[PDB]
RNA sequence: AUGUUUGCUUGGAAGCUGUAGUCAUUAAAAA
RNA sequence: CUAAAGAUAGCGUGAAAGCUCAAAAA
RNA sequence: UUUUUUU
RNA sequence: UUUUUUUUUUUUUUU
C-alpha cells in the first residue's frame, strides 16, 4: 500500500494450458479421461466462462431474510474508480 | 354369508383396469401426474404495434405491449389482458406467480412464430395489472439461466407435520441452465419422508439432483452446493438459537427519493 | 375538522381548479400521497 | 405456413457504450444531456462491419 | 440452518419530516400475508399489539415474522415553548410504510390440495385490521399450478361418463345402426 | 348408531364448564 | 329397501334424557 | 330517438 | 344496465 520508489522484482508468468488426468482402459486398449462427459456448452462453461457480453447476476446461496431488507441500494451514491490489473500475465505462443 | 361380498370381490380386478386405463389416458397427452417428463409451454397469438402508438394507447384499448429482442432484431407485439392476465395471475388468492417466467411462449405474430420466455415485468404492487412484459428469445444449444420452481403438494403425508412440527419451503425456486429444446417443468419435493430431530431436520438439492433430465440438457448452477444447500427444513416452534444482524442488512426507513441512502446512514452513531 | 371558512369550497365547472385561496385542493393531494 | 424466425448465420452479440444515434439526434441540440455518462445498449452485428475498405479510415474502438 | 435474527435498534437521531416513496415492485411471499394499500405512518406500540393479538389468536404452536420495524424518529413541541425556538424533543418512532409493503407473514402452507370448495383462513387478520390506521387486504400465495389440480380430472371423468350412458342409451334402443 | 359413562383433573364430567389424545364396523365354510 | 352417519357442529338438563345439523338416499 | 344478455 | 351532476341561487325531475 505505502509509496514506493524503485524497480519492481522481475515476477514470472502464467501459462494458460492446463493439465488433465487420463487412465488406462483395456476395453479398447487406450488412455481415456477421468472428466466426466458434459455437454460442448458446459464444457465451455466450465472452462472459459459464460459466453456473450452480459449475463445474469449470481444466485442467493443463504436463506432468505425473515424481514424485508432494501438490497436494491448501492454501497454509496458515488463509487470509486476502477483499480487496476494486479498478476501474473500471459505467455505468448513462441 | 353374503353374496354381495363375493360378487365384489369378484369384480374388483375389472374395476383397477378402468383407473389404470383412464391414468394412461391421461398421461398420453406427452405424446403419473406429478411425473417429471410433463411440458408446460403455451401458444398464444399477438397484434401488430402500429406507427405513432403510447404505451397507454394500447393498455387502454385493453390489450399488454410487449417487446421481443434478443438473437434478433427488436419486434413489437400486444397480447390481450384477457389472455395474459389469466397466466400471470393463476392463484384465485394470489400474486405474480412464479411460473409465469419459466415457460416458452410461442407467440404468433403474422406468418412468424417466436419461441420465447418473459423476463422483466412490469405489474402493480397491489392491483393485479401488467404494463409491460418483455421477452427473451431461446435458441438450442445456447445456455439459458431460468428459475424453475418447486411444489410440496404432498404434504398430508410427511410424519413430522403429522405430529404437530412446523414445516417449511426455504427455496421456492431453483437456478437452472437450460440448453435444450424446452425448459423443465416445475420440480416436486417428495417430504414423504421426513422424520423430526431434536436439534433440527433439512432437505437440500441432492435428492432433488435425480429428477433432472436423463439427456442431460439441463443441470444446476455450479455455484450451489448440493451436499449443504438445504431447499426445506423441519424444526420446533420458539426453540431456535440467537443469531446477530446480517452486515449486508439495509434499514428500507433511510432511503431517499433516487433510490440512494440518507446522509445520517454514514454517520458514526448510526446503529445499524 | 376543516369546514367553516371560504377557502374550502370546491371548484364548481368552469374554474380550473384553483380558485384564489383554496387549501384543500393540496391538502387531499398531499393526503394521498402519503400523510 | 407458419415459420420460425431464425437469425442471420454469422452474427453476434455487441454492446454500444455512450449511446446509439438518430436522425433526431443528428443534430447537436438534440445531443446527450450528462456527454461522459454510459448508456450501453446490446445489439446484433456481423463482424464484418469492423473492417474499413480504405486504409485512411480506421475504427477507433473506446 | 434456522436462526432468530435479532430486530434492529431505534436511531436517537433528528430526522425531517419528508415524504414517503413508494414501492419498487409487488413483494411475494409463502403462505398467508398480510399487506396495506395506502401510505402512513405506524407505530411501535401498534405494531407490538398487533403482534401480541395474533400471537395470542394462533397460539403458541404456530410462527409468525414481521416485515416492518419501527426506527423513523420524529420531534413534538413540550407544552411551554414559545413560537419558535428550535426543534423540539423526540416524541416517537414511526416507521415508513409505503403501499404494497407486508407487515405480518405465515409461511405455512395450505396442505389440503384436493379441497379447493374451502376458502383460506383470515381470522387472525380480521382481529387486528380495525386497529390499524390502513386498509388492508388478506392474500395466500402457493405452489399449486393448474397443470397439477384434480378438478380437471373430475371434470373428464364425469364428461366421459355421461358420453357412455348416452351411448349405451342411443344403442339398446335400436333405433340407429352401429359401429 | 355402537364399543364407551374410552382417559387424567374434579364432590361428580354424558359428544356439548378445562385439557391431552383423536383410530375403531364390511374378514374366515379367502388356500 | 339400499346407502351413509363427525368422538360430536348448533340447542337442552341438576348428573341425565331428548331434538336438530353434517354425511347418505331420493 | 334507450342499450345489453357468445355458441 | 344507461341517459341526471355539488342542479348546493330558485322551480322542476316532466325519462
Amino acid at each position: 500500500e505505502k509509496p514506493l520508489f524503485s524497480v519492481l522484482r522481475r515476477q514470472a508468468r502464467r501459462n494458460a494450458d492446463p493439465s488433465e488426468g487420463v487412465a488406462f482402459c483395456a476395453e479398447s486398449a487406450k488412455f481415456k479421461s477421468v472428466r466426466r462427459a458434459q455437454h460442448p456448452a458446459f464444457e465451455a462453461f466450465d472452462r472459459q466462462g459464460p459466453d456473450g457480453p452480459s449475463q445474469k447476476p449470481a444466485p442467493r446461496k443463504e436463506p432468505p431474510l425473515p424481514f424485508y431488507s432494501a438490497s436494491h441500494v448501492p454501497n454509496v451514491p458515488r463509487p470509486p474508480p476502477p483499480q487496476p490489473y494486479t498478476g501474473p500475465l500471459k505467455v505468448r505462443e513462441g | 354369508k353374503n353374496f354381495k361380498t363375493d360378487l365384489i370381490r369378484m369384480q374388483w380386478p375389472a374395476m383397477r383396469d378402468e383407473m389404470v386405463r383412464f391414468f394412461q389416458s391421461q398421461n398420453a397427452i406427452a405424446f403419473g401426474v406429478l411425473g417429471a417428463g410433463r411440458s408446460s409451454a403455451v401458444d398464444v397469438a399477438c397484434k401488430p404495434w402500429k406507427r405513432f402508438v403510447r404505451k397507454e394507447d394500447i393498455q387502454r384499448a385493453g390489450y399488454v405491449p410487449c417487446i421481443v429482442e434478443k438473437y434478433g432484431i427488436e419486434r413489437r407485439l400486444a397480447i390481450h389482458r384477457d389472455t395474459l392476465e389469466a397466466l400471470a395471475f393463476d392463484e384465485q388468492h394470489g400474486h405474480l406467480s412464479y411460473l409465469f417466467q419459466a415457460r416458452l411462449f410461442r407467440l404468433r405474430i403474422g406468418n412468424w412464430i417466436e419461441e420465447c420466455i418473459p423476463t422483466f415485468v412490469q405489474a402493480d404492487p397491489v392491483a393485479r395489472r401488467l404494463y409491460f412484459v418483455k421477452f427473451e428469445r431461446h435458441v438450442a444449444g445456447k445456455i439459458s439461466e431460468v428459475d424453475i420452481p418447486t411444489t410440496m403438494v404432498g404434504l398430508l403425508a410427511c410424519p413430522a407435520y403429522q405430529r404437530g412440527y412446523h414445516v417449511e419451503l426455504v427455496m421456492p425456486t431453483i437456478r437452472c441452465q437450460c440448453v435444450g429444446a424446452e425448459i423443465p417443468p416445475p420440480f416436486f419435493v417428495d417430504v414423504s419422508r421426513l422424520h423430526y430431530s431434536p436439534p433440527y431436520t433439512a432437505i437440500t438439492l441432492q435428492d432433488l439432483q435425480h429428477l433432472l433430465p436423463a439427456d442431460g440438457s439441463a443441470r444446476f448452477h455450479p455455484s450451489y452446493d448440493a451436499a449443504t444447500q438445504e431447499v426445506a427444513w423441519a424444526y420446533e416452534v420458539g426453540s431456535l438459537p440467537d443469531a446477530p444482524l446480517p452486515a449486508d442488512y439495509v434499514d428500507p426507513n433511510f432511503v431517499d427519493r433516487k433510490g440512494q441512502k440518507m446522509d445520517v446512514c454514514f454517520r458514526n452513531h448510526f446503529p445499524n | 375538522w376543516n369546514r367553516n371558512p371560504s377557502a374550502r369550497y370546491p371548484k364548481k365547472g368552469n374554474k380550473g381548479c384553483r380558485p384564489v385561496c383554496r387549501a384543500m385542493r393540496k391538502i387531499r393531494k398531499r393526503l394521498r400521497t402519503g400523510r | 405456413e407458419p415459420k420460425v424466425y431464425r437469425q442471420r448465420e454469422g452474427m453476434i452479440q455487441f454492446v454500444f457504450q455512450w449511446g446509439i444515434g438518430n436522425s433526431f439526434r443528428a443534430v447537436s441540440a438534440n445531443r446527450f444531456r450528462p456527454v461522459h455518462a454510459a448508456r450501453p445498449k446490446e445489439v446484433s452485428i456481423h463482424p464484418s462491419y469492423f473492417e474499413s475498405p480504405h486504409p485512411f479510415v480506421i475504427w477507433e474502438p473506446l | 440452518p434456522p436462526f432468530r435474527f435479532k430486530a434492529p435498534q431505534e436511531v436517537r437521531i433528528k430526522v425531517p419530516i419528508g415524504r414517503i416513496p413508494p414501492a419498487v415492485g409487488p413483494e411475494i411471499r409463502l403462505g398467508k400475508s398480510i399487506v396495506a394499500v395506502a401510505p402512513h405512518r405506524v407505530t411501535a406500540e401498534q405494531l407490538e399489539d398487533a403482534r401480541r393479538v395474533l400471537r395470542r389468536v394462533l397460539g403458541r404452536s404456530k410462527e409468525v415474522h414481521q416485515n416492518v420495524h419501527a426506527t423513523y424518529a420524529v420531534t413534538r413541541k413540550p407544552e411551554g415553548t414559545k413560537m419558535g425556538q428550535g426543534k423540539g424533543s423526540i416524541d416517537r418512532f414511526v416507521a415508513r410504510v409505503p403501499a404494497g409493503r407486508i407487515l405480518f407473514h405465515i409461511p405455512q402452507i395450505n396442505p389440503f390440495h384436493p379441497f379447493p370448495e374451502v376458502e383460506p383462513n383470515f381470522a387472525a387478520f380480521k382481529a387486528i385490521a380495525p386497529r390499524l390506521p390502513v386498509p388492508v387486504v388478506f392474500r395466500e400465495q402457493n405452489n399449486f399450478f393448474q397443470m397439477h389440480s384434480v378438478k380437471d380430472l373430475i371434470r373428464k371423468r364425469q364428461a366421459e361418463e355421461r358420453e357412455n350412458r348416452e351411448k349405451t342409451a342411443r344403442d339398446k334402443l335400436g333405433g340407429f345402426h352401429t359401429d
